[PDB]
């Protein structure tokens, strides 16, 4: 068999990336999408769930957003917040135009740092392309539950 | 149309839209015979290209001269027009009036893209034009490297010749390039092959004086002893053109300046028919036997007698020849210093 | 041709504006300003103006596409190095087109307060070149004395220009040392091609920098055939690299458009067309005298002696200027563009050259050899050389011969003394001999530096006479190759295999054996992995998969680094389309 290699870190090579020009200041619009999967079909898809223009304001089952409100947290997600972090995978600086090159990038940093299995990586590109609805679409879905993925894809 | 080929020089869109709205012309003819497409090939303004090319522009369409648009785009070297010529259609095999293939003008002036793309779109390698150079010849004129080992990659064979048989040795060392030389040597060829005149390629470098093709080509194993079908040696055209480094070098690496033609001349007696004075006392200097016979038994001093050179004389008179001697016919230096 | 602004389509609540420019206009950050007749002027926006090579009434006027395309458009170049007998590319990233080269050029121009002659592209280039020459003597560091070989892979890594060009303006990243100086022309390349001018890099093997105005370099030997001491005003050079631009001169008289060679004096820059150099007309620039003098000299061999006097000693004439090249146009092979330069040598019009600059310059043996050896020579090997000798008198003769091998960097430094063998001879009856001996590395004395070339100097000393013969040749080090496997044509957004082989043809096992890929539009930044040990016998076989994302042509780089050797660069190039809808 060709053996494959194992993954070595240096960083003796990183600040000929530092770039020099300034960024600036600008305001952020913050919008969360999760999987779920609507009734008529059992078809997985990304639903926006709230928005965080000036405070947090979400998006109930009817379809309709509600009043702004101030943002809490619970405990346990600042815990797994800063312990997914400390192993996590950053990539700055990306040079795409298109969500299709930014995925297939950063699965090949996944498989680089072995987070996941290289048998995963299609069925994780596969999840990660499927379209992306809005808010009009919700009253034609007729609902949408949530959907965990299979390595099957059922 | 005096002025659509005006405006086909500076890519006027509009106005030659214009002009094929109105007229029903694609094609006419200037006072030389060119047409708008072969204006349009040099200039390499290629909208006016695609609208000619959307009608009646035929891609073969040749004059008495039968210059395709197609020889002068291969010409300039313009890589997008050969690519758009050629897709719209191209009869490649086609002659000039000398017979000239496409390959032939990539060739000469250097353009080694347009050479690969022509060559996968099946174009002859080998091919013979009113003398018989292949492309390999003429691109080895002009001093074309890389020209010369995509020929030799893709397909070629070395060792052709034409109605002058050269190898392309043979035009390497009458153009002085030894850069094409080291390829032609390391890849494939032999010093050994000789011309209708029967001249290796060592007495063209000695006739052209090129020292460094002559030192590759020692190198290499050139033999220093050669007969010319003449009868002469490389010795002997070097005392001849007067060129001394040559002669200089030859001498080092080995040589003998007793060597006989088919008249017996020794590079003296070949030297005192121009009198080149140092490359004399250079031949002198070793070697050679001054007192020495010619076919009619005449010195060197009988040789020198009609140039008319005064110290070229004292040189000889160095090593004593004496006007005792005189040839076959009784005449004596002085009977010749005489008669001119 | 004046500034223009046609209204030429008009919607109820929108005008479509186009603005048109002048042939010669300033370069730089401009605004747009709008002023009506009541209100005070708004600002509109921000915009760059650059020179075009695709306009004809431009200054900077290119007639062909393709060598647009591949001197203004192309970012991944090659930069030829070794001897002249045997040359090895080495890819370069130029990366003219990141974000922060048109801001950080600009800002370096700025510092003139000439404003008005920026419209120019002979005073920009003249600047640019002057600031680039005075920045490269200010903050490069001389090599370390001290043998650092645990550190000998990161000193000598080179990424790129712009992480040099970072460096130099700033100072907060690597530095580069003097075994590295040569990378400025590619830089000077690369803010050219960020403002307009189309430019490339060209390498002049055997160049004479040093001295000029005098057509004659002095070199000392010693005694066993080394050289006594270090340095020399002339020194003559194993390589050298320069920049070439291409423009319009319109302050010359009639007939010099075209290339232009850009050459920085120790700051005044200027620039100088090559014909000029081809013809050699020394006072149409006063840079002119020096470049041609750089080209065609020639060099005499002095010799050394216990007593202190100089001795002449007669050897064979080496060449100077030879094998001048450059990038092809629109493919990955070399093309030598050296009929440029110099006429064939020999031919009557060099001849006249010659004599006609020799007389403006007028007003300011019984025994021989010959060496012939190989043009390249493996590492942790072995090669074989021959001395021949001949004698031209009737007496029998002694002789001594001596053999010397040295490594030199790329700058004549002396770097290390390697080996020497003296041995006499008899010589007689006027016969030639030869004398065939192996040169091997385990035989040697020190192991070479990470970038030399190897020196062979012969020396044969007449016992009676004291003049002696004398040869020299210059040897560049080969290293093991690496074979690249990976389709020619690929899919994008799919997967993609590529294969990385090599054999261990030194006579050491690899320990930490660590290589790494990288490519520009391929992988996002730097991959690295590790290996096991591989025995001398033994080959090495990986493979790596990766997507390719940007259609078009690219091309990857790999690297290779060990205990043995470091930075063993290879690279293959690729064509990526776009998918079938």
């Amino acid at each position: 068999q060709m053996e494959e290699p194992a993954a070595h870190d240096t960083e003796a090579t990183a600040t000929d990336y530092h770039t020099t020009s300034h960024p600036g200041t600008h305001k952020v619009y913050v919008e969360l999408q999760e999987l779920v999967m609507d009734e008529k079909n059992q078809e997985l898809r990304w639903m926006e769930a709230a928005r965080w223009v000036q405070l947090e304001e979400n998006l109930g089952e009817n379809g309709a957003w509600g009043r702004p409100h101030l943002s809490h947290l619970t405990f346990w997600s600042l815990l797994e917040l800063r312990r997914v972090f400390t192993k996590g995978t950053v990539l700055l600086d990306l040079q795409e135009t298109s969500l299709a090159g930014v995925a297939n990038q950063l699965l090949d940093r996944f498989i680089f740092e072995d987070q996941i299995r290289p048998q995963d990586r299609e069925e994780l590109l596969r999840a990660l392309l499927l379209k992306h609805s809005h808010a009009g679409e919700l009253e034609a879905l007729g609902g949408v539950k949530p959907a965990v993925l299979t390595r099957s894809g059922d | 149309l005096p002025a659509l080929h005006i405006a086909a020089r500076n890519d006027d869109t509009r106005t030659a839209a214009v002009l094929l709205q109105n007229d029903p012309n694609p094609d006419v003819l200037s006072k030389t015979g060119f047409t708008p497409l072969h204006i349009a090939a040099h200039y390499e303004n290629l909208n006016v290209a695609q609208l000619l090319l959307n009608r009646g522009a035929s891609v073969n369409f040749t004059p008495q001269n039968g210059i395709t648009p197609l020889h002068i785009a291969s010409r300039r070297g313009n890589v997008i027009m050969v690519r758009l010529l050629l897709d719209r259609g191209a009869q490649i095999e086609t002659k000039t009036k000398d017979e000239l293939t496409p390959l032939h003008c990539a060739a000469r002036n250097g353009h080694v893209r347009i050479s690969e793309i022509l060559l996968d779109h099946g174009a002859p390698i080998q091919a013979k034009t009113k003398n018989g150079l292949s492309p390999i010849h003429m691109a080895a004129q002009g001093d074309h490297l890389d020209c010369v080992r995509l020929l030799l990659q893709y397909d070629a064979e070395i060792d052709d010749i034409t109605l002058d048989h050269l190898t392309p040795l043979h035009v390497a060392a009458h153009c002085g390039h030894h850069r094409v030389a080291k390829v032609l040597l390391d890849k494939g060829a032999k010093p050994n092959s000789r011309a209708l005149n029967g001249f290796t390629p060592l007495h063209i470098a000695c006739k052209k004086n090129h020292v460094r093709v002559m030192e590759l080509l020692l190198k290499t194993g050139a033999s220093i002893d050669a007969v010319t079908e003449s009868g002469l040696t490389p010795l002997h055209v070097a005392s001849f053109m007067g060129h001394l480094p040559i002669v200089k070098n030859l001498l080092q690496r080995g040589a003998s300046p007793n060597v006989s033609n088919v008249k017996v001349e020794t590079p003296l007696h070949m030297a005192a028919r121009a009198g080149h004075t140092e490359v004399a006392k250079y031949l002198l200097q070793n070697k050679a036997k001054v007192n020495a016979k010619a076919k009619d038994d005449q010195t060197p001093l009988h040789c020198a007698a009609r140039i008319g050179h005064t110290n070229m004389v004292k040189l000889l008179l160095e090593n004593n020849a004496n006007p005792n001697l005189a040839t076959t016919a009784g005449h004596t230096p002085l009977h010749i210093a005489a008669r001119e | 041709k004046w500034w223009s602004a046609v209204v030429e389509e008009r919607d109820a609540q929108s005008w479509t504006i186009s603005v048109t420019t002048p042939a010669d206009a300033v370069i730089g950050h401009y605004s747009l300003l709008l002023q009506v007749s009541g209100r005070k002027q708004l600002l509109l926006g921000q915009f760059t103006l650059l020179f075009n090579p695709w306009n004809r009434e431009d200054a900077v006027f290119l007639k062909n596409e393709a060598q647009r395309m591949e001197y203004l458009l192309n970012q991944n170049g090659l930069i030829y190095l070794g001897t002249a007998d045997c040359i090895q590319a080495e890819s370069w990233d130029f990366g003219q087109f990141e974000g922060d080269v048109i801001d950080l050029s600009l800002r370096l121009l700025s510092k003139d307060k000439q404003v008005e002659k920026w419209s120019q592209p002979v005073h920009v280039a003249r600047v640019l070149g002057a600031l680039l020459h005075f920045l490269k003597e200010q903050r490069v560091l001389p090599t370390p004395q001290t043998q650092a070989t645990q550190e000998g892979a990161l000193l000598n890594k080179r990424r790129g220009s712009v992480p040099i060009l970072r460096q130099w303006l700033t100072g907060r990243g690597r530095p580069v040392y003097d075994g590295q100086a040569w990378v400025l022309a590619a830089v000077a390349c690369t803010v050219l091609r960020c403002l307009g001018i189309p430019a490339r890099v060209v390498t002049t093997f055997a160049s004479a920098q040093g001295t000029g105005g005098r057509l004659l370099i002095d070199e000392y030997y010693n005694e066993e055939g080394l050289q006594n001491g270090e340095g020399q005003r002339g020194r003559i050079w194993i390589f050298q690299t320069s920049t070439e631009c291409w423009m319009t001169r319109p302050a010359l008289p009639q007939g010099y458009d075209g290339w232009q060679i850009l050459h920085p004096s120790a700051g005044s820059c200027d620039l100088v067309p090559v014909r000029a150099v081809k013809e050699g007309t020394l006072g149409l620039t006063p840079a002119v005298s020096d470049l041609f003098a750089a080209i065609n000299a020639s060099c005499v061999v002095w010799k050394c002696c216990e007593d202190g006097t100089l001795e002449l000693t007669d050897s064979n004439t080496k060449y100077v200027g030879n094998n001048i090249s450059t990038k092809g146009v629109g493919s990955d092979r070399c093309e030598d563009i050296t009929q440029n330069y110099k006429y064939p040598e020999g031919s009557l019009q060099e001849k006249e050259v010659l004599e006609r600059v020799e007389k403006e310059k007028m007003e300011r043996s019984p025994l021989y050899l010959l060496l012939k050896a190989p043009s390249s020579l493996p590492l942790r090997g072995d090669a074989q050389i021959s001395v021949t000798l001949v004698n031209h008198s009737e007496q029998e003769k002694a002789v001594q011969l001596a053999i010397g091998v040295q490594a030199v960097h790329y700058n004549g430094v002396l770097a290390a003394k390697l080996w020497r063998k003296k041995l006499h001879l008899t010589l007689s009856a006027n016969l030639e001999k030869i004398i065939t001996i192996g040169l091997f590395f385990s035989n040697f004395e020190r192991n070479p530096p990470e970038n030399t070339f190897l020196r062979l100097t012969a020396m044969a000393t007449h016992s009676e006479s004291n003049l002696s013969c004398f040869a020299q040749e210059d040897i560049a080090i080969c290293r093991p190759h690496l074979a690249i496997k990976m389709p020619e044509k690929a899919e994008q957004y799919q997967p993609l295999t590529a294969s990385v082989s090599l054999q261990n043809s030194l006579d050491a096992p690899m320990e930490d054996c660590v290589i790494s890929i990288l490519g520009r539009g391929l992988i996002h930044r730097e991959r690295s992995y590790r290996f096991r040990s591989v025995w001398p016998e033994n080959t090495m076989c990986a493979k790596f998969q990766f997507t390719p994302t940007h259609v078009g042509l690219q091309r990857l780089t790999v690297e290779v680094d060990c205990n043995m050797f470091q930075n063993l660069t290879n690279y293959k190039s690729v064509t990526v389309v776009a998918p079938e809808l």
